[PDB]
């Protein structure tokens, strides 16, 4: 359930895998890029790990 | 005779190995630039600067070899 206001709450069901969030686009990010360490992949599994923990708590 | 014959060979070996080497040293201080200018555009003039400032020193001995091997071509010959 999802806290509108104190008034209202509404039940809701919301998709978490596979990620379903709208794709983005920038320029200054991956322009002037992060330096991975150790690799940019591990990183990422443990980031989608991590998010989608913090959306269920 | 044989002396200019000799020279010219001293001259023309002493200025390749100045070549040679002044080309790759500076290249390679050129290529490192290169990364650091791709990875973050913000810093291009300070680090082509720096890069004036050690291209300074890479030529040092090369212009000492070079100007000996124009001394003994056009002078001693």
């Amino acid at each position: 359930n999802k806290f509108i206001n104190t008034m209202s709450q509404v039940p809701t069901i919301s998709q978490l895998l596979p990620l379903p969030a709208s794709d983005d686009d920038d320029l200054k990010h991956k322009s002037w890029d992060y330096l991975y360490e150790p690799d940019p992949k591990a990183l990422l599994d443990t980031l989608l790990r991590r998010y989608v923990e913090s959306q269920v708590y | 005779n044989l002396n200019m014959d000799l020279l010219y060979m001293a001259a023309a070996v002493m200025m390749g190995l100045a070549a040679i080497g002044a080309a790759i040293g500076i290249g390679i201080l050129g290529g490192k630039f290169l990364e650091g200018a791709a990875r973050q555009p913000d810093l291009i003039p300070l680090l082509r600067t720096q890069f004036f400032i050690v291209m300074g020193l890479v030529d040092a001995i090369p212009m000492i070899a070079v100007g000996l091997g124009l001394y003994v071509m056009f002078a001693v010959a």
